[PDB]
C-alpha cells in the first residue's frame, strides 16, 4: 500500500457493524486501530496522534466517514509495509555485520528503549532467528516474518 | 559523565541537552601562537597562507617561512577543537598540544592527532576515568563523542571489525605522560563491550549496585606501574620499564584473558641516583610506606639527612614524596586476587636490592661507593645471600673492574663507583619484575591464545643524566623499534603499496624516517650489539666495548652519536647515543659491569644463589661474575652457582623483538602518542617549547603532514556495505551503488580523494577516524531501539483476533431481534414448553 | 573476459579506459563501472595478517579479473544445489 | 597456511609422499625444481595417464585473486529477499570480520581467503564410508574414441585404460558375472 484502494472502503463498511455492539456503526477507539491494522496501516502511538485517530481505549472515537482522512495520512507516511527503521533500526552493539547481534542485547533494549512491550515478544525476536553458541542471533528474519504476515493483504 | 538523565540522579550529576546544551552557545578562547625553541609559547601573526604551508611572523622574536616539517604552530581557533587532527588546513602537532594545554588544566587530557592522540598526565587518577563516561561513548565510534582514550579504542574496535585484519593498540611517545594509565583505558573499553552494555540505567546507587568483573584486567596495569614508574627528569613519573601485555579478546571480541610478557625493568638503579631528582623511588615504597618493621628486620637503617644542607642532591625529591606508588599498587592487588602474602615477598627482594646499594639520604664522606648512612658494611648483603670475601667492602671503595681473575683498573669517574659491589641487585630487581608475571597470569587467563589480540607496548622515552649504562637499553630500543614502525607504516610501507596498486601518489616522504634500519642485529644503535657479544664469556673491559662502538657508523636519523673511550683514541668526557630524541648521555665504564654482574669483586662460587629460599628462586638467567655454566634460554631456569645464563639475557629478549616486529605486520596498529609535559617537571606547568623539540626529533610533525596526503590505517571497500545498519540495510542501498560512492557523498570528493583518503584497488586507506564520521549519521536513526517495530507487533495480533469479531458482525443482528422477541412472546405465551416435570 | 593491464588512471589509481565492456558486468551486479575496474587489478594480500600488494603486470592482472568470476560461480552453484535438494 | 605467505610448495609434496604414496603404484613421483616456487610435476594413480602439473598459482587462489569481501557485497540486498537467494545470514555474503581462518564466505572468519577444500575433507568422509558398505553393481566407463561417435573406437585408448583398471583380476572373479 501507498494509496487507498476501493476494496479497503468495501472492507470497512462490513467491519463497521462489528465495532458497535448492536450491528450498527460507530468505531470504538481501540477498535479504531484494529480497523487500520486489518487494512495494512500500523502506525505508532505518536503517528496516530499525527493522523488524528486512535488505537487505544479512551481516545477519540469516530464514525466511518471520519475514519477516511485519518486512514489516508498513514498512506502518505510510513507503516503500510514500507522498510526503514525496522530491521534497519536494530544493532549498534556490533561493528560487525553478519546479519547478527547479541542475544542479551536483543531482548533488553526493546525493554530499555522502544515504546516497550511484552517480555514474550522480546522472546519472539529471539525465537524466529537461528541459534549458535558463538552468541550470534540474527535480527533481520523476525521482520520479514511480519512481511509474510497472517494476511499480507487486507485482513478478514 | 557527558549525558545523565534526571532519574539517574542518586549518585551522578545530571547533564541535559534538553533546553540548554550545558551552555547553549559554544565559544572559543584561543589565539595564534608560534612554537618557541626554548620554552613556552609566544604570540605571532600569519604573514601569508600558500596552502598548507603557513609562513609566520613571531611578534617580538623572529620570522620564519621555512618548511612545516620542522616548523610547528598553533592553528586558528576554528582549527582548534576538532577531531582527527590531521584533516585540518594547517598540519601541526602544535595545535593538538595547545588544545591539550588548556584542557589539561580542565582535566581532559585526550585531543586527537589523526589516527592517534597526544596525552599529558602526571600518571594519576582524574574523574574522567569513571566507567560511566565509557557507556556513553559505547557504540559511538571514533567521532561523534568528545575526544577520549575510550573512543580511540572504540574507533579501533570498529576498524578491527571493518578492515578484515587483527588490530594492535600500542603506546608510542616519550615518557612523562601516562602510558601505564593510558593502558587501563584501552583494556577498560574492551571490558565494557566484552560484557556488553544496555546503556545507562534510570537508577543510580541507593540501593548500592554497579558491578562487573572485567575491571580486574584493567587493574593489572597499576600493579606493574609500581615496579616501573617513579620520579625522573620528566614530570611526576616516567616510564622506565617495558610492559608488553598481549590482552586476548575472543572470536567475538569479548574480554577473557591477558598474557604479561615482561621486557626489562632498569638494571641499576638504587646504587646510583640522578642529580636533583630521584631515579627510581620504588625501592623506597617500604622506606616511607609498606611494612616499616621488615625494613629494620633485614638490617637496613638510613640516617635521615634532616633537610638539605648540601651533601646530596643526588638525593632530592621535587615531587610529591616517595611511596606514592605504594597506594596505587595495594588497592590494585585485591581486585586481581593477588594474595597479601605474595606482596610481602616482593618487598623483601626489593630491600635485598637495597643492601648492596643505597646513596640515601646523603653521600658518605669517603665513599666513593654505594653504602647506607649508619655504616652497615656488607653484612646486610650477606644476611640474605651469605656472601663472604676479604674483598667484601672497604676495598670496593676503590673502583676495580674484574676481567677474569685479573683486575684491569681503567676509567671510572667518581659518580660511577658502585660497580665494584655490582651486580646481584640488578639481576634481582629485574627478576622480581618477572615474578609478577607468574602470579598475575594465574588469575587473568581462563583461556589463552586466539584472535583477536592486541599487542600493547608501554616503554621508556627521553631522559638526560650522566649516569645511564646498561639499564635503559632494551627499554629504549623497544620505543625505537616502535618509533620506526610509526615512521615505516606511515612513510615507507605506506608509499610502497601506492606503487604496487598503480597509484599515482608515489613517494611522499618527509625526512627522519626509519624503516627497519635499526632492526639489524649489528646496527641497532651500536651499544646493544656489543653488550650481547661480550656477555657470553668473562669480559668486562669497557675499553673494547667503546672500541667496537668507535668502529660502528650508523645514522640518518637520531640513533647513534660518536662515543668517548675511557683512554685510547678520543678523550674522556660524557659521550652520548641517540635513540629518537636529542643527546642521551652515558658513562665510560658500566655496560659489562651491569651484566657480568659483580658481587664484591671476588668470583662467585655459590654466591650467585641466595641463602634464603626466596632469594634463591629469583635467580634464573643472568651471567654472574667470572665463569658461567651452560644452559639458560628464554627467561626460565632455576639458577646455577656460577653464572645463571651462559647466553646474554638481552639476546633472549632480541628474540621477542624480531617476533614483535613480524606481529605488527600481522596487525593493524592504532597508536596512542604520549608527549612530554615539560622537562622541568612539576604538574600544571606545560612549557610547549621543550615539547616542540621532542615533536621535531621523533618526527611527529612529519607524522601530521603524512596523515593528510598519505594514510596509515587500511581497510577494505566493502565495509560500508556491511557493518552499518543505516548506510547498509534496505535504508541505504548496498550492492547497487559503488562501495567507493557511499563514502564520497557524506564526506565529499572535492580534493578529498587524496586529502582525506587514499583510493587503492581492493582497499581504501583511512586515518581510522574517517570511519567515526560516517558512523556518526548512522547512530542518529538507531537512537531508539525500536519504536517503529513495536507497532508491527500489535499489527498481527489485532487482525488475527478480529476474526472472532468478524463472525460477530452477523451475530449482533440476531441478538437485537431476539431481545425484542423476549418481550413479544411474553404477551404471546404458549410458544414454549419443553421437557421438565410440568407437561401433559 | 578480455581485460588485462589496466594501469590507465582516472582517479590516480589502476583503472581503465574501457566503458562498455565493464558496464555489461556493472549493471547486472548493481555496482558501477568504477567499483568494478578499481577492485580487479590487484588483490589485497594478507601478508602476516595485514594487507599489502604486489606489482602485477598484464597476465597477472588478466588472471585476477578471472578471480572475480570464479568466486561468484562456485558460490552460487553451492547455494544452488542445496536449496533445490530440499524439495527433492 | 595459504592465506598467509608462510606456505611453502616443498612441504606439500613431503606430506603427499606419506599419505598418498606407499601403497599406490601408478603414482609418478615429485621431482622439484629447487629454485623458488615449484614448476614441479608429479602424477597420481588413475585409469588415465600421466599429468604434467604446474604447482604455482595454487597459492594465489587461496589468497584469492578477488577476495571474499568484494564478492560478498553483491550478495547483500536492500529488501533482504536478495540475501536469501545466496545466504542465510552467517557466511556467504555476510561477514564476522577479522583476518584468520579457513573457508567462507565470512564464516570463518571475515576475509578468510576461501579454503572450502578443507570443509570438503569433513564431508568427504561422509559421502565415502556409507558407499563403501553397499553391495556392488558397477560400470567401468572406458573411453571408446575421442570424437564420441558410434562406429569409431580406438584400440590404443582402451588398451591403456584396461591395464590400469586391472582387467585380468577383474574377469577372475567375474568369470561367473551375473
Amino acid at each position: 500500500m501507498a494509496d487507498l484502494k476501493a476494496a479497503e472502503v468495501e472492507k470497512a463498511r462490513e467491519h463497521f457493524e462489528i465495532y458497535d455492539w448492536e450491528g450498527e456503526g460507530k468505531i470504538d477507539a481501540r477498535d479504531l486501530g484494529d480497523l487500520l491494522r486489518s487494512l495494512d496501516c500500523k502506525p505508532t502511538l505518536a503517528m496516530v496522534k499525527k493522523n488524528g485517530g486512535s488505537d487505544k481505549r479512551g481516545e477519540k472515537k469516530l464514525t466511518l466517514e471520519e475514519f477516511l482522512p485519518i486512514f489516508s495520512q498513514i498512506k502518505k507516511e510510513k507503516e503500510v509495509g514500507t522498510l526503514e527503521d525496522f530491521m534497519e533500526g536494530l544493532k549498534v552493539y556490533d561493528k560487525a555485520e553478519n546479519g547478527t547481534m547479541l542475544a542479551a542485547e536483543l531482548a533488553h533494549v526493546l525493554l530499555s528503549l522502544g515504546e516497550r512491550l511484552t517480555d514474550i515478544e522480546c522472546e519472539e525476536i529471539m525465537r524466529v532467528c537461528d541459534e549458535d553458541d558463538d552468541g550470534f542471533l540474527k535480527y533481520e528474519p523476525f521482520v520479514k516474518t511480519i512481511i509474510a504476515g497472517p494476511f499480507p493483504d487486507e485482513g478478514k | 559523565m557527558a549525558e545523565d538523565p534526571d532519574p539517574t540522579e542518586y549518585l551522578y550529576i545530571s547533564m541535559e541537552q534538553k533546553r540548554k546544551d550545558q551552555t547553549k552557545p559554544y565559544d572559543g578562547k584561543k589565539m595564534v601562537w608560534v612554537a618557541d625553541e626554548k620554552e613556552g609559547y609566544l604570540l605571532g601573526l600569519i604573514k601569508s597562507t600558500q596552502g598548507d604551508i603557513c609562513t609566520v611572523d613571531i611578534e617580538g622574536q623572529e620570522s620564519r617561512q621555512v618548511k612545516k616539517d620542522l616548523l610547528q604552530q598553533v592553528n586558528p581557533p576554528k582549527y582548534e577543537k576538532c577531531e582527527d587532527m590531521s584533516n585540518l588546513t594547517y598540519l601541526n602537532d602544535a595545535s593538538v598540544l595547545h588544545n591539550l594545554k588548556q584542557r589539561y588544566y580542565a582535566n581532559l587530557i585526550y585531543t586527537y592527532s589523526g589516527l592517534f592522540c597526544v596525552a599529558i598526565n602526571p600518571y594519576k587518577r582524574f574523574p574522567i576515568y569513571t566507567n560511566r563516561t565509557v557507556q556513553i561513548y559505547k557504540g559511538r565510534r571514533r567521532t561523534e563523542v568528545p575526544p577520549h582514550l575510550f573512543a580511540i579504542s572504540d574507533g579501533a574496535y570498529s576498524a578491527m571489525l571493518a578492515n578484515r585484519e587483527n588490530q594492535s593498540m600500542l603506546i608510542t611517545g616519550e615518557s612523562g605522560a601516562g602510558k601505564t594509565e593510558n593502558t587501563k583505558k584501552v583494556i577498560a573499553y574492551y571490558a565494557n563491550v566484552g560484557a556488553a552494555t544496555p546503556k545507562p540505567g534510570k537508577e543510580a546507587p541507593t540501593k548500592e549496585k554497579k558491578a562487573t568483573l572485567e575491571d580486574q584486567v584493567v587493574q593489572t596495569n597499576p600493579v606493574l606501574e609500581a615496579f616501573g614508574n617513579a620520579k625522573t627528569v620528566r614530570n611526576d613519573n616516567s616510564s622506565r620499564f617495558g610492559k608488553f601485555i598481549r590482552i586476548h579478546f575472543g572470536p567475538m571480541g569479548k574480554l577473557a584473558g591477558a598474557d604479561i610478557e615482561t621486557y626489562l625493568l632498569e638494571k641499576a638503579r638504587v646504587i646510583s641516583q640522578q642529580t636533583l631528582e630521584r631515579s627510581y623511588h620504588i625501592f623506597y615504597q617500604l622506606m616511607s610506606g609498606g611494612i616499616e618493621n621488615l625494613k629494620a628486620d633485614l638490617l637496613l637503617s638510613d640516617d635521615i639527612y634532616d633537610y638539605h644542607f648540601v651533601s646530596q642532591g643526588k638525593i632530592e625529591i621535587p615531587g610529591v614524596d616517595d611511596a606514592e606508588e605504594l597506594r596505587l599498587t595495594d588497592t590494585a592487588f585485591d581486585i586481581l586476587g593477588f594474595s597479601h602474602e605474595y606482596k610481602t615477598d616482593v618487598y623483601k627482594i626489593t630491600a635485598s636490592c637495597m643492601h648492596l646499594g643505597e646513596m640515601k639520604f646523603k653521600q658518605r664522606p669517603r665513599e666513593e661507593q654505594a653504602e647506607a648512612d649508619g655504616t652497615e658494611e656488607g653484612e646486610r648483603v650477606a644476611h640474605l645471600l651469605g656472601v663472604n670475601a676479604a674483598d667484601l667492602y672497604k676495598n670496593l671503595v676503590k673502583p676495580k673492574i674484574k676481567v677474569g681473575n685479573e683486575m684491569v683498573t681503567q676509567g671510572r669517574n667518581a659518580t660511577q663507583v658502585s660497580y665494584s659491589v655490582g651486580g646481584l641487585a640488578k639481576a634481582m630487581f629485574d627478576r622480581t619484575f618477572k615474578w609478577l608475571v607468574k602470579r598475575l597470569n594465574e588469575t587473568l587467563d581462563t583461556k589463552q591464545k586466539r584472535q583477536y589480540f592486541i599487542g600493547v607496548l608501554d616503554i621508556a622515552g627521553f631522559e638526560i643524566f650522566d649516569y645511564n649504562g646498561f639499564e635503559q637499553l632494551c627499554i629504549n630500543f623497544t620505543n625505537e623499534k616502535l618509533q620506526q614502525f610509526f615512521n615505516h607504516h606511515m612513510f615507507v610501507l605506506e608509499q610502497e603499496e601506492y606503487k604496487r596498486e598503480g597509484i599515482d601518489w608515489v613517494f611522499i616522504d618527509f625526512g627522519l624516517d626509519l624503516a627497519a634500519c635499526i632492526e639489524l642485529i649489528e646496527k641497532p644503535m651500536g651499544i646493544l650489539s656489543i653488550l650481547e657479544e661480550e656477555s657470553m664469556f668473562p669480559k668486562a673491559t669497557d675499553k673494547s666495548f667503546q672500541d667496537k662502538l668507535n668502529a660502528n657508523h650508523l645514522g640518518k636519523s637520531p640513533n647513534f652519536v660518536k662515543p668517548k673511550p675511557p683512554k685510547p683514541g678520543q678523550q674522556e668526557a660524557h659521550f652520548s647515543i641517540a635513540h629518537y630524541a636529542g643527546t642521551v648521555p652515558y658513562n665510560i665504564t658500566g655496560w659489562l659491569e651491569k651484566n657480568k654482574d659483580p658481587v664484591n669483586d671476588t668470583v662467585v662460587d655459590q654466591f650467585k644463589k641466595g641463602s634464603n629460599k626466596l632469594v634463591q628462586e629469583i635467580f634464573e638467567d643472568h651471567p654472574g661474575l667470572g665463569a658461567e655454566e651452560k644452559g639458560g634460554g628464554g627467561k626460565g631456569g632455576g639458577g646455577r652457582k656460577k653464572g645463571a645464563s651462559f647466553q646474554t639475557v638481552s639476546a633472549l629478549y632480541r628474540e621477542q623483538l624480531n617476533r614483535l616486529m613480524a606481529s605488527l605486520h600481522s596487525t593493524q596498529p592504532h597508536f596512542v602518542r604520549c608527549i612530554i609535559p615539560n622537562e622541568l617537571k612539576q604538574p600544571g606547568v606545560i612549557d610547549s617549547g621543550l615539547v616542540m623539540h621532542q615533536l621535531t626529533c621523533n618526527g611527529v610533525l612529519e607524522g601530521i603532514r603524512i596523515c593528510r596526503k598519505g594514510f596509515p590505517n587500511r581497510m577494505v571497500y566493502p565495509d560500508f556495505k556491511q557493518r552499518y545498519t543505516i548506510l547498509a540495510a534496505s535504508a541505504v542501498p548496498k550492492g547497487f551503488v559503488d562501495a567507493k560512492k557511499v563514502t564520497e557523498a557524506v564526506l565529499g570528493a572535492i580534493q578529498l580523494d587524496a586529502n582525506d583518503y587514499r583510493l587503492g584497488n581492493t582497499k581504501v586507506f583511512f586515518r581510522a577516524g574517517v570511519l567515526g564520521r560516517l558512523e556518526e549519521m548512522r547512530d542518529d536513526r538507531l537512537g531508539k531501539i525500536v519504536t517503529w517495530l513495536q507497532a508491527w507487533i500489535r499489527w498481527y495480533l489485532s487482525k488475527k483476533e478480529f476474526k472472532k469479531l468478524q463472525e460477530q458482525r452477523v451475530a449482533l443482528l440476531v441478538i437485537q431481534r431476539n431481545l425484542r422477541k423476549f418481550l413479544t412472546l411474553r404477551n404471546w405465551l404458549w410458544y414454549k414448553l419443553y421437557i421438565k416435570v410440568k407437561p401433559l
